[PDB]
RNA sequence: GCUUGACUGCGAGCGUGACGGCGCGAGCAGGUGCGAAAGCAGGUCAUAGUGAUCCGGUGGUUCUGAAUGGAAGGGCCAUC
RNA sequence: CUUUAAUGUUUGAUGUUCUAACGUUGACCCGUAAUCCGGGUUGCGGACAGUGUCUGGUGGGUAGUUUGACUGGGGCGGUCU
RNA sequence: AAUUCCUUGUCGGGUAAGUUCCGACCUGCACGAAUGGCGUAAUGAUGGCCAGGCUGUCUCCACCCGAGACUCAGUGAAAUUGAACUCGCUGUGAAGAUGCAGUGUACCCGCGGCAAGACGGAAAGACCCCGUGAACCUUUACUAUAGCUUGACACUGAACAU
RNA sequence: GUUUAUUAAAAACACAGCACUGUGCAAACACGAAAGUGGACGUAUACGGUGUGACGCCUGCCCGGUGCCGGAAGGUUAAUU
RNA sequence: GUAACGGGGCUAAACCAUGCACCGAAGCUGCGGCAGCGACGCUUAUGCGUUGUUGGGUAGGGGAGCGUUCUGUAAGCCUG
RNA sequence: AGGACCGAACCGACUAAUGUUGAAAAAUUAGCGGAUGACUUGUGGCUGGGGGUGAAAGGCCAAUCAAACCGGGAGAUAGCU
RNA sequence: UUUUGUAUAAUGGGUCAGCGACUUAUAUUCUGUAGCAAGGUUAACCGAAUAGGGGAGCCGAAGGGAAACCGAGUCUUAACU
RNA sequence: CCAUAGGUUAAUGAGGCGAACCGGGGGAACUGAAACAUCUAAGUACCCCGAGGAAAAGAAAUCAACCGAGAUUCCCCCAG
């Protein structure tokens, strides 16, 4: 139970650190986000087909 | 200004030193020009990269009239 | 870059080809070289063609 | 609701026996002629996904 | 002077990168060239001369072919 | 085969003349106690105009947006492999 | 010059002295002919400048009459406010101290006054910057689109002539 | 005369006048998916738009650029066939 | 506002060179107490003269708890 | 005769002082401009939000206007505090 | 609270009381724990019904290859020590 | 000129209201894509029309694959 006092060890930040995306309500990047670059599953080419 | 340009460092130099045990094919030193020359059981790449042609200990020695520095492998 | 890429097609009819470049200002004559053909597993003469 | 797989990653990675993922090498589409044959030959065989990207791949592929 | 090794399939073991990747490589197989041979040749003294993926184009391929036989389309190889 | 002279055919290009579609914000009659509308009569126009689909051009008239970063603040200048 | 950067251009007039004004000069950085040029009586809560009259505007303020301010009785707010036992100086210090160091001074507490400080009060700074924010507006930015316009086909037919 | 009701009344806007241009009346234009209405129960001595802004003396040169107007032989070119 | 020994004050109460003392911290050592961890002696889910050692802490990670309301326990138990 | 003159009502709002938790969320006092006209005013009516209306200031459209107010999408989104 | 750094003359709070912020659903992975075990387990539904039935399915015990295919091997290649 | 339009009576029926659900006619944007046009949001919000206790759909010019199944609707799988 985060954010329930000093003694709990997870107070005043809820384990989210300081003012990042993870600290915002509903914040955080989508799956595969590489900081702005096209992710590895897009740098590499498609191959094959499903039989 | 019209300056402020450079290239990424290519990480040259000696990778395995004297007396180190190496496997066949391991490159000992990467260089520009023949700072070192290939000796016994040592090959020379197309970019003058010296690689081991046999397993053994790396030994540095100086021989010849030109006072050059040679790398050889003593395969026990 | 003004040198243009060309393809060398094997004469054996396998359809294998190599690709390289050639200078068009000089050396108008077609390029003929003996190169290995993987389909017939032999070194045969390759003839210049057009990349398309 | 059911988790949706990232379809772009599902068309490029196949799970292996020990849980790994194999992918084809890049840099072999349309500027390959100027690349040495040895370079092209090494890119032809299939490759293993690196350890750093294992977490990202598994996240994109939860059902496989 | 003679030539096309600016070879095809591979590659022990290393280097350098967070990664994508880049680089070096003896040796093996098949076919070559130059040498009488030992041998050397998987481009250029080396380090710049470059652009990922998607989409589309071209050639090859008994891989696939939505009832079946084809085909379209897709895949693979070569390549723009 | 060329050169093709004529021959029918099949599509078009204009021009002229019609009326019967269509137009009439011309006249008259009726619905009708009515400057609407509809119907009738007549005149004028007429295969146009006008409208639908498709299509080329034009279109800040009206929309949705874009208009980079580094930088001894920013802009300007310079730089980006 | 509602236009002149250099610039208070130069000369003349007005003043004891005029970076403004007026008249000229032309060297128009960067006036100019209906995005009008030049003049123009009259008009103007129009802009600038000068003179007479006039005056506490001023030299330089004085007095007086009223309404507040002050005292008493009654009623009785407000913005603000971490807590205060709430001094000066020099130095230090999230780099301009009532609160730290050193030192000096200061009996306890009101009332009428003045505003130097409490980086005083007011309002998540309007300037500056940032966000892959917002909105309006512009155009030979991009992509569209209403509208306008072109042709084909349909509504839409006949005859004749080339 | 008008204007920023609530920091700007002005040299700004309007103004009579002037010129260009569009508009033949089912007018142009505008409001309207359309019908219709305004323009106007007016008809170029009229109406709309634009710029200038009484009056006096006057309004010079450039059509290359960008628009607009006129031309239509040729080049290019959509739907369709 | 002295304001360039913190101040007083100092001709050594300054500086230089030798000493021997002492003061000086939550460091160290004593005498207790708590907790984590390591290999042992017996015994070992417990625990034992254990012993050695460790125990500043934000972001953050791990572990163990307190208390609040409600359900079962509870037609029980506490209670004019 | 006059968008003529001086000047009350009426209407405007140029200057200054006060007032700035006001008597007043724009006023009062002393002056000021127009005051037969493009005047002013009463009572009704019409034009509705990318729209109106505007002698044109992005002015005004219920103390709100470079796009009114109310409800809904809606717990928009907010790499910021 | 935010910071390299705040007695800071940086933000927040006049005070008290009450209220006020890591939840929920589904899916997936990992750890712990319990059960069964080369097997494990049912979903909807049936059902006097938290039982039982229902193994439809799902995961695992076999992989390699783009695929056809082959299979404790398989792919690559004409072939691989 | 018959007619027709039109007109006057008489019978029936309809008008409006109401929560959600249903069918149909229209139909956004914020937002996500770390911008933004295709796309997403979403045929959602909203507006309009109509009906019922349910509505809609419905008795193969359907699927299968050389074996067969046998209208529509709903649930769990198939399957992210
Ligand atoms: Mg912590
Ligand atoms: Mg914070
Ligand atoms: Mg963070
Ligand atoms: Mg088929
Ligand atoms: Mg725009
Ligand atoms: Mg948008
Ligand atoms: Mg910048
Ligand atoms: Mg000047
Ligand atoms: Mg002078
Ligand atoms: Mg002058
Ligand atoms: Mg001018
Ligand atoms: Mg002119
Ligand atoms: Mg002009
Ligand atoms: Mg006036
Ligand atoms: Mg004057
Ligand atoms: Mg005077
Ligand atoms: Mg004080
Ligand atoms: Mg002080
Ligand atoms: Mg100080
Ligand atoms: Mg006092
Ligand atoms: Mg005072
Ligand atoms: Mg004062
Ligand atoms: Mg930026
Ligand atoms: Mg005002
Ligand atoms: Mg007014
Ligand atoms: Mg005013
Ligand atoms: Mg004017
Ligand atoms: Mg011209
Ligand atoms: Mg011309
Ligand atoms: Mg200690
Ligand atoms: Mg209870
Ligand atoms: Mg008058
Ligand atoms: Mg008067
Ligand atoms: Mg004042
Ligand atoms: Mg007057
Ligand atoms: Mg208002
Ligand atoms: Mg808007
Ligand atoms: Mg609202
Ligand atoms: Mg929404
Ligand atoms: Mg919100
Ligand atoms: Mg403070
Ligand atoms: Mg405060
Ligand atoms: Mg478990
Ligand atoms: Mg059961
Ligand atoms: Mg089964
Ligand atoms: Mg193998
Ligand atoms: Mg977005
Ligand atoms: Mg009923």
């Amino acid at each position: 139970r985060l954010g329930r006092g000093i003694g709990s060890g997870l107070g005043k930040t809820g384990g989210r650190g300081h003012k990042g995306q993870k600290s915002r309500s509903g914040g955080g990047v989508r799956r595969g986000f590489e900081g702005g670059q096209m992710p590895l599953y897009r740098r590499l080419p498609k191959f094959g087909f499903t039989s | 200004t019209r300056n402020g340009r450079d290239s990424e460092a290519k990480r040259l130099g000696v990778k395995r030193f004297g007396g180190e045990s190496v496997l066949a094919g391991s490159i000992i030193v990467r260089q520009r020009g023949t700072k070192f020359h290939a000796g016994a059981n040592v090959g020379c790449g197309r970019d003058h990269t010296l690689f081991a042609k046999a397993d053994g200990k790396v030994k540095f020695e100086v021989k010849g009239p030109k006072n050059r520095k040679f790398i050889s492998i003593e395969a026990e | 870059g003004i040198r243009e890429k060309i393809k060398l097609v094997s004469s054996a009819g396998t359809g294998h080809f190599y690709t390289t470049t050639k200078n068009k200002r000089t050396k108008p004559e077609k390029l003929e070289l003996k190169k290995f053909d993987p389909v017939v597993r032999q070194h045969v003469i390759y003839k210049e063609a057009k990349i398309k | 609701p059911k988790i949706k797989t990232v379809r772009g990653a599902a068309k490029r990675f196949k799970k292996t026996g020990k849980g790994g993922f194999k992918h084809k090498h890049a840099n072999l589409r349309h500027i390959l002629t100027k690349k040495a044959t040895k370079r092209k030959r090494h890119l032809r065989p299939k490759a293993m996904v690196s350890k750093g990207d294992l977490g990202l791949v598994i996240a994109c592929l939860p059902y496989a």
